[PDB]
């Protein structure tokens, strides 16, 4: 695969960090540039590395289920910032409580957000959607 | 503050009890005077450290859940029913995760999107914003004791709310409600934090109120080798003694190999009560809380019961003071409470079908005992040789040369650099040793067993059976074999 | 025909099985020589003896459900969900009770009642009536190993469609297909007719066709005492070694006291070899199955699940070589496809999280080993003394003697005198013996460990508790405590 | 003097016995006289009981689950028997499979039987049933 960068990290006030391990071992051997923001990352955090490194896409995970929250209005933030359609991803366990996926993605959707993933997704996933949404299958 | 392992004075505790209760406006309904005749009120079937000492006379093993949402009445509703429907014998409240970052701003707005949305947006009870009065309504809602639950590195003001609430059990401790919960919060500053918590008990002790205390055994959940999770919660047993703690519930996270786990249990049981008296603490009832596994669950819900039920076996045949729920929903999302029930239900058939039963002493896990003792006395014996004697010094000390390196931890004071990693027959190892202060016996009994699993499965151990052991369990069984 | 532990003749058998196939029309599907070139043909993977033969080299437990209902189509539909979507390792076919009263023409009008409703009106499947051509579209359609599992005191039709049938495993024996499952069959009959059973068995090993046999352990399921089930068992595979069987899985039926079941196991693997090496069968495959609690359930599902994955838990550290998978619906009806795969994928989530694991030795249980054995040989001691050294006479003398007698059992040829009951840790003893021909330190021992029980209780020892233990695991606990 | 007679068995090809002991003693120790025919009972064996003792019921189990094809027809031979309006009752297990109870009962009942009882009904429930159909209460 041809080398691009995204930005990845766990929203909010979210301390779960082993996901987050995998996940930039995964897409590390992929061949993308993973820039790692960490846990516990409020937007701004996101963008800044972003706009910092040229990101080709946010991976935004969120596994406390609080980012039904803390995840609206980070397309707005981007857009404000410079960044007009890069690629945000968002995953984990996203909700509080399990819930009915139909209605959980397009509340997700409707905030912006490009793909949005159910509980126990394998990084795998997320690894062909993106070389799909960048073209470089 | 300076940090020394030294019970505070009543006057440093008193100043510091005035800047605490100013953090949120809830603070103003904490009257020490007021709270102890409270307390003093709660008949003893819902004293948390009363009911614990009466499970350790009956050599029972009592159940626990977990449970929290943002609204007060929708979780009294919840309690009530884990109560009542589930036959929990124990009851939490589970903290929301705004407020253990101590940001009661966003529990106030998550409190009202929840009530604008039918469900609880909150992962958890915001028990600072409900304050005493809330807390108080929870507690007098139900027929047994309460415990905090929780995540907090800072949880001063939870702490004070929560016990003038009338819950008498609060869990955590400088290091596991550290480590596993933040990523930039100095050891210094979390234990210190905790020896208020610790000395808001002792201060209670002192007026004859008895309040349980739980340092969080399991930490990062994920393949914490039994010998640094027992010298974690040993460690935060002997701080909190010195602060006044006399009833102290030590914990310990399932690795799933039946002799390993109960080992791990006894061997901390054990070297806690003989390290309390070593230092001179001869009052401190000690129980034991084993936790349900802690990693990633399977999705299926049958697969979760067999999670859940050999887990709970192993408690019981460990002789555990309490085991903690966990509910066919893990996978998935804060469990309903139908799940929760569920889980319960299932643990408590376990206990009652194991009913007296005790693992008895076998050759093998008086080798495992032998093992662990002496893989937490190095690292104990190292604390306290860097603190000059002093655990608290000698814990900052230890975090700062990774002596002391918990498994995933998010906390960058946390070294990375220990890794573990399952042998042939699942017992949890060390794969990469640090710096933890092992002699080469003990290292060298580490990786013979792990070579019975490089032979077993034909490949070196390695990262890739870290990474295979971290998803096996979701996956459908205990050891992460290749596909 | 004359009883007597003697393998029958080629020309006796032969003039058997020409008296049995004319049964039913049926019957004239069997063809001996086809049936040979047919069995000789299925892969390895779907023949029982040789899949046991891999199990107990792995060192694995194998799971197994049990299934059947009344038509064809619906049945094969039923065991690939529990193949596909349970993970069996093993298939069954449980076969209907009309069948195992040899009631042919009621199993036809079940078949014509099942495929009006919709539903089947049978409790299994009606194998004799489904006939070789039906037992054979079963086998090609499934990827598993075959077992006839039922209850039929006259077995012998039955065995020779399911084997033609390509079915590699036949469950039952003379006593545990008797004693159990009928009223006024002659202990005497039932042998007889179980020689036929294990003579066909014998007949397909001199061909070089392996087919495994497993007597029924659990018996009534009700409090069996295990020196008394291992007495049974131990008889039934020396009875079939003597026809000519090879392959042999004995059972036991969980009591529910982890350190007593697998004592119980361990006893029954090693007494049966012994016996088998000191009677001269010296090349007979003995493998162990192990049944989860075959008493009264609890309704609730996640109560059951309590009460299956404890019983997995105890049948894999005690190294069984199959588990029988007990499933949600267990107090209520036959399961569904959707229960019966619940109870299978627990089940398989209990095996997997504990691979390799084992009891070690202990003191306590290397004490219950030796009372098992000791109670064991007191019984079939007295078993070969009354046969003059023909075992076969001697359980017949035993069972009118009341030296074997099997609590509960309907058979009017059953003393129904010996009365067991559980100590204050659970584990079944004896409460009155009847004429089981203990010694003296023998019945001290049973007594001592029941009077600790009274002393707990604070009641005496009684007939009470018996009834208190029947329904104690529907009403959430192993022992029947008073109220 | 009017001690009650009941006749008690499992029906058809039914082999369960544990229940039956127990059956056997309770109403025993509730003074009733019970006549207890055993395991493997066709309907001809409760009829011919129920006449030879004067039985004022019968109480039909049925655990194995063909009880739905054995239990019709009973009232009937009942009745051509001379045992016209004889109380039965039929319990245990009596279907097979889990189904909607209100819909099994209404099932029996159209059969002719006076009471019908769904798993696990404690004895002590059908002891104060009969009491109170033979107004001995
Ligand atoms: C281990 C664990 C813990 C540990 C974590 C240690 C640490 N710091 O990492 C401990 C015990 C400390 C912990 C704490 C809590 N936890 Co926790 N935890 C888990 C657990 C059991 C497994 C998580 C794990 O590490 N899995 C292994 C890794 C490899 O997988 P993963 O994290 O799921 O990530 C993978 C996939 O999700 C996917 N993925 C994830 N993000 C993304 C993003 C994209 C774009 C893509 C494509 C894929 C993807 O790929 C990842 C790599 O394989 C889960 C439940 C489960 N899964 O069984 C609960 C769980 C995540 N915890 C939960 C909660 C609520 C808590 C708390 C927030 C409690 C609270 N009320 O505050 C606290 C944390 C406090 C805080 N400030 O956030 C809930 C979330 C509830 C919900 N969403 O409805 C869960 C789901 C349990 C439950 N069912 O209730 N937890
Ligand atoms: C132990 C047991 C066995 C033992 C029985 C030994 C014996 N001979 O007694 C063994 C292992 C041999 C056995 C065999 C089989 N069993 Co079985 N057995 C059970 C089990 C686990 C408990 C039964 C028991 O003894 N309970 C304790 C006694 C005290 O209670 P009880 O029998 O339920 O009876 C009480 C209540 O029902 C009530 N009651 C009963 N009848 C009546 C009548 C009246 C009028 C009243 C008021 C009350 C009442 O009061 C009783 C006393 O408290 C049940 C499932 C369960 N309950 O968990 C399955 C169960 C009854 N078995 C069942 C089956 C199908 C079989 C077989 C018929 C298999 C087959 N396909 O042929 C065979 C029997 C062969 C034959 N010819 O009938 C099924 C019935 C399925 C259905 N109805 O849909 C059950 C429900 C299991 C299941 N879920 O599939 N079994
Ligand atoms: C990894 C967090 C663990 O704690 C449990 N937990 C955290 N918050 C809640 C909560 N609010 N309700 C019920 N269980 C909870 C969660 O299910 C998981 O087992
Ligand atoms: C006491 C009979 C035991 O065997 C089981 N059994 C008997 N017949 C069937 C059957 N036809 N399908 C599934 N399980 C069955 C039943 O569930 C119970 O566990």
């Amino acid at each position: 695969m041809e080398k691009k960068t995204i930005v990845l990290g766990v929203i909010g006030s979210d301390c779960h960090a082993v996901g987050n391990k995998i996940l930039d071992h995964a897409f590390t051997n992929a061949g993308f540039n993973v820039v790692n923001i960490g846990v516990l990352s409020p937007q701004e955090n996101f963008i800044k590395a972003a706009i910092e490194t040229k990101a080709d896409a946010i991976l935004v995970s969120s596994l406390y289920g609080q980012g039904e929250i803390d995840c609206k209005g980070l397309r707005q933030k981007c857009d404000e910032a410079g960044l007009e359609g890069i690629l945000l991803y968002v995953g984990g366990n996203i909700v509080v409580g399990k819930q009915h996926w139909p209605d959980v993605e397009k509340r997700f959707k409707d905030m912006g957000y490009d793909r949005v993933y159910a509980p126990g997704t394998p990084p795998e996933v997320g690894i062909a959607d993106l070389k799909k949404d960048l073209n470089i299958e | 503050m300076e940090l020394k392992n030294k019970k505070w004075t009543d006057e440093e505790f008193h100043k510091q009890r005035e800047e605490v209760l100013q953090q949120w406006p809830t603070g103003k309904e904490v009257d020490l005077q007021e709270a102890v005749d409270y307390l003093k009120k709660i008949p003893a079937e819902k004293n948390f450290a009363e009911k614990l000492v009466l499970a350790k006379k009956k050599g029972i093993t009592m159940a626990q859940p977990r449970a929290g949402v943002a609204l007060l009445d929708e979780h009294i509703e919840l309690l009530r029913y884990l109560q009542d429907e589930g036959g929990a014998d124990f009851l939490p409240s589970t903290i929301d995760a705004y407020t253990r970052q101590n940001r009661y701003d966003e529990c106030e707005n998550g409190i009202k999107e929840s009530e604008k949305a039918g469900r609880s947006l909150l992962n958890g009870f915001p028990g600072v914003n409900h304050g005493v009065k809330g807390c108080r309504k929870v507690l007098e809602a139900v027929n047994l004791p309460l415990q905090a639950r929780h995540g907090t590195p800072d949880s001063r003001l939870l702490a004070e709310i929560i016990h003038a609430g009338g819950w008498t059990s609060n869990e955590g401790g400088g290091i596991s409600y550290n480590v596993p919960y933040a990523k930039n919060v100095t050891i210094e500053k979390s234990l210190l934090d905790w020896q208020y918590c610790d000395r808001l008990v002792g201060f209670y002790e002192e007026q004859g109120v008895h309040i349980n205390r739980e340092p969080f055994g399991p930490l990062t959940g994920t393949l914490v080798p039994p010998s640094m999770s027992n010298a974690v919660g040993i460690t935060e047993a002997l701080l909190a003694a010195e602060q006044g703690v006399k009833n102290i519930t030590v914990g310990y996270g399932e690795c799933g190999n039946m002799i390993q786990d109960i080992a791990a249990l006894r061997c901390l049981e054990e070297q806690t009560n003989e390290y309390l008296k070593a230092y001179g603490y001869n009052d401190v009832f000690v129980t034991t809380v084993f936790h349900q596994w802690m990693g990633g669950f399977p999705q299926d819900e049958s697969k979760a019961f067999g999670v859940i039920v050999t887990a709970t076996t192993i408690a019981a045949l460990a002789g555990a003071t309490k085991v903690i729920v966990k509910t066919p929903h893990e996978a998935i999302g804060i469990p309903t409470k139908e799940a929760n029930a569920a889980g319960i239900k299932a643990t408590k058939m376990a206990l009652n079908m194991l009913e007296g039963q005790r693992m008895p002493m076998s050759k093998e896990l008086e080798t495992e005992m032998a093992v662990i003792k002496a893989e937490t006395k190095c690292i104990l014996d190292k604390m306290f040789e860097l603190g000059k004697g002093d655990l608290a010094i000698g814990t900052v000390k230890a975090f700062e040369t990774g002596v002391m390196d918990i498994p995933f931890g998010p906390s960058k004071y946390n070294a990375g650099k220990m890794m573990p990693v399952r042998d042939n027959l699942g017992c949890v190892r060390y794969l990469e040793f640090g710096n933890v202060p092992f002699t080469e016996e003990i290292k060298n009994y580490n990786r013979e067993r792990l070579q019975e699993r490089a032979k077993f499965e034909g490949r070196d151990v390695s990262f890739q059976m870290v990474i295979d052991d971290i998803f096996a369990v979701g996956k459908g069984r205990l050891i992460g074999r290749p596909e």
